[PDB]
RNA sequence: GUUUGACCUCAAAUCAGGUAGGAGUACCCGCUGAACUUAAGCAUAUCAAUAAGCGGAGGAAAAGAAACCAACCGGGAUUGCCUUAGUAACGGCGAGUGAAGCGGCAAAAGCUCAAAUUUGAAAUCUGGUACCUUCGGUGCCCGAGUUGUAAUUUGGAGAGGGCAACUUUGGGGCCGUUCCUUGUCUAUGUUCCUUGGAACAGGACGUCAUAGAGGGUGAGAAUCCCGUGUGGCGAGGAGUGCGGUUCUUUGUAAAGUGCCUUCGAAGAGUCGAGUUGUUUGGGAAUGCAGCUCUAAGUGGGUGGUAAAUUCCAUCUAAAGCUAAAUAU
RNA sequence: AGUGAACGUAGGUUGGGGCCUCGCAAGAGGUGCACAAUCGACCGAUCCUGAUGUCUUCGGAUGGAUUUGAGUAAGAGCAUA
RNA sequence: AUCCGGGUUGAAGACAUUGUCAGGUGGGGAGUUUGGCUGGGGCGGCACAUCUGUUAAACGAUAACGCAGAUGUCCUAAGGGG
RNA sequence: AUGAAAGUGUGGCCUAUCGAUCCUUUAGUCCCUCGGAAUUUGAGGCUAGAGGUGCCAGAAAAGUUACCACAGGGAUAACUGG
């Protein structure tokens, strides 16, 4: 809601803000059930990549800030290694871990 | 090279310019060209406006967003409003904007109305019936005109408190350039330290 | 080791039917690419993302229905003009260059695939042959194709299942009118005199005029001729804009609409990152390209100062079709 | 980022055409546009001053400064040649 | 004129090759520059930025590759006060 | 600061001893900006310095031509004449 001034905070007009319906462009990337079996199954057939492995190694080695700051190297961004370092710990819990 | 005292003037001319100068001695053999392609265009779709049923969309732009204005098509929220589907819209000439979405009542209620006074209006031809002669009403637009709407009265009385309006808008800026650095000394000095203390 | 038959990949033929070059190039889509010149010198800059060179189209081309603009009370494909603006920005921050959004207007119109089990029936398509009512149609026959051709779905959605009521539809033949290509017809002084080779010149008396545009005729001709003006009557094409108009008849099959329930696939050597080169007004990098790396699924891009943490807004990339306003 | 033009008769002073008054006229007196000099006042900037207050670090009243501006102070401009 | 495998034969081998980026070398080649004043240019010089005295003709100004010289520093004292 | 004080002192008793933009760096300030909204680095700004241009109002720069060239010049040399 805006206050109803030309400036400030949520700055200006007080009009009915209310309201839209949702999009179906913004659910682009969901899971689904397909996505979610496939991706499961092609990584079960097969084989976690070169770097993949490179990064498992200084998981158990030298934990993470070592990971990342290779990952980051290796993929392009920090945001994409923080998630690629963080599916690297999930795989390491579901195959080391029992 | 340089003046007696005259203002230093920017004339983009060190390219070849002069073998792209383009004079329009064409306006007025085209202004009959774009009356004659209206009256042809008129013939052809014969009984009916050149133009469709515009939507009224609040301009952006804080600079003008004071006037409202003819935006592109009406909206799917808009058309299902006023009892009708977005194809049959289409088709009988009102302009439906797929992308365009409703967050304003006014401007919501105002087209919606304006769909209910298009479809009023209007005599829709049965496919193959009959063909009632209704000489053609040209521009649609100029049917239902954009009525930019009038907020206020002539005069008033004075609902005064007297809070100095100048004052309100210097306290308004002051939140605003202080709202992060004041929820920072409210984070230290005010809590982390009694998040500890008893 | 043989018998015959498949399949896959690759061949051959003066094999049945087809298609490509070349020309032109004003305008359009690309690639490649200078120097003169400007800077009072000159190497970055500039000329110029121009000339030249090469590849490729059409009557237009390209673009285009958002991985957009914005920050608003938000706008809503594309192109063009007016404006923004000689501005924000760039730049031996010198010379010089230099956009975009909003706003008014011109014209306006939207859409398609991939990813789904038709699976109680490859429903699909080329070809050959015969016959017909021949830009095609139907029967039969070989082939393509399940390594996926049709029906359904395109994000605005939508699909499956459930319940409940309606509401709307197709084909051609025949003139008129439509758009082009032409043909023909449609008034008025050649009266008098004078100079002259000729009167189309001067003077007199008229005539027509919706025709005194223009040209011809032995000198300046509305009235001599062709035409001009105004209407008319023809013939020949392109016909779906509509009117009249008559055979049907699709249909037992397709479309929109409401409430519930489960779902709701959405494009990878790509996006993105580093680096090199180029380019841009785009400045710790605007686009493009090479090389190395190379994602994700509440995901990805963008939000014009690099990063980290936190939110927010806005779109939906890596697949595609599309007249007019514009150039000439 | 911002802020934003009247202490006064829109100021005082010396000039100032023209007009008004007394006059025969010489003149004196008054009112004085433009413009000129000058002293001020007002707006923004810079340097301080730092009231009532208060999300206790925000707010910046109030009053100064051999500082500063292509400013205000009964608008002159736009279009065309 | 022996059977089997249909790996033509023999070298070389994850080096080299090629691709991209990076350092060196690179008048073989490309582009361009190569002060000024000046008793012609050049060789000298600086009269090119400054300072003293004279030229300079008793205000000021005043030239020449005129004359005699000077500067690109030095000093917490060689500054300030007593 | 000095001095009892009057006072004198904004470098050298006086006349010389020195340097723009752009760039970089420093000093100042509870400053402004990084434009969807926050914080901390980071960058950018505002006011005053410094790193320098001696061709000193401040290009980034070696020769050679007797193979030579063009625009000019008697503003200027090599011959005559005065």
């Amino acid at each position: 809601v805006k206050t109803g001034i030309a400036i400030g905070l949520n700055k200006g007009k007080k009009v009915t803000s209310m309201t839209p319906a949702p999009k179906i462009s913004y659910k682009k990337g969901a899971a689904s059930n397909r996505t979610k079996f496939v991706r499961s199954l092609v990584r079960e057939i097969a084989g976690l990549s070169p770097y993949e492995r490179r990064l498992i190694d200084l998981i158990r080695n030298s934990g993470e800030k070592r990971a990342r700051k290779v990952a980051k190297k290796r993929l392009g961004s920090f945001t994409r290694a923080k998630a690629k370092v963080e599916e690297m710990n999930n795989i390491i819990a579901a195959s080391r871990r029992h | 090279a340089i003046s007696k005292n005259l203002p230093i003037l920017k004339n983009h001319f060190r390219k070849h310019w002069q073998e792209r100068v383009k004079v329009h001695f064409d306006q007025a053999g085209k202004k009959v060209s774009r009356r004659n392609a209206r009256a042809t265009r008129a013939a052809k779709i014969a009984p009916r406006p050149l133009d469709l049923l515009r939507p009224v969309v609040r301009a952006p732009t804080v600079k003008y967003n004071r006037k409202v204005r003819a935006g592109r098509g009406f909206t799917l929220a808009e058309v299902k409003a006023a009892g009708l589907t977005a194809a049959y819209a289409r088709t009988i000439g009102i302009a439906v904007d797929h992308r365009r979405q409703n967050r304003n009542q006014e401007i919501f209620d105002a087209n919606v109305q304006r769909l209910k006074e298009y479809q009023s209006k209007i005599i829709v031809f049965p496919r193959n019936g009959k063909a009632p002669e209704a000489e053609q009403v040209l521009s649609a637009a100029a049917t239902f005109p954009i009525a930019q709407p009038a907020t206020d009265v002539e005069a008033r009385a004075v609902q005064d408190n007297g809070e100095s309006a100048f004052r309100t808008l210097r306290l308004a800026r002051s939140e605003k350039k202080f709202r992060g650095i004041r929820e920072k000394r409210a984070r230290e000095k005010a809590e982390a330290e009694a998040e500890k203390k008893k």
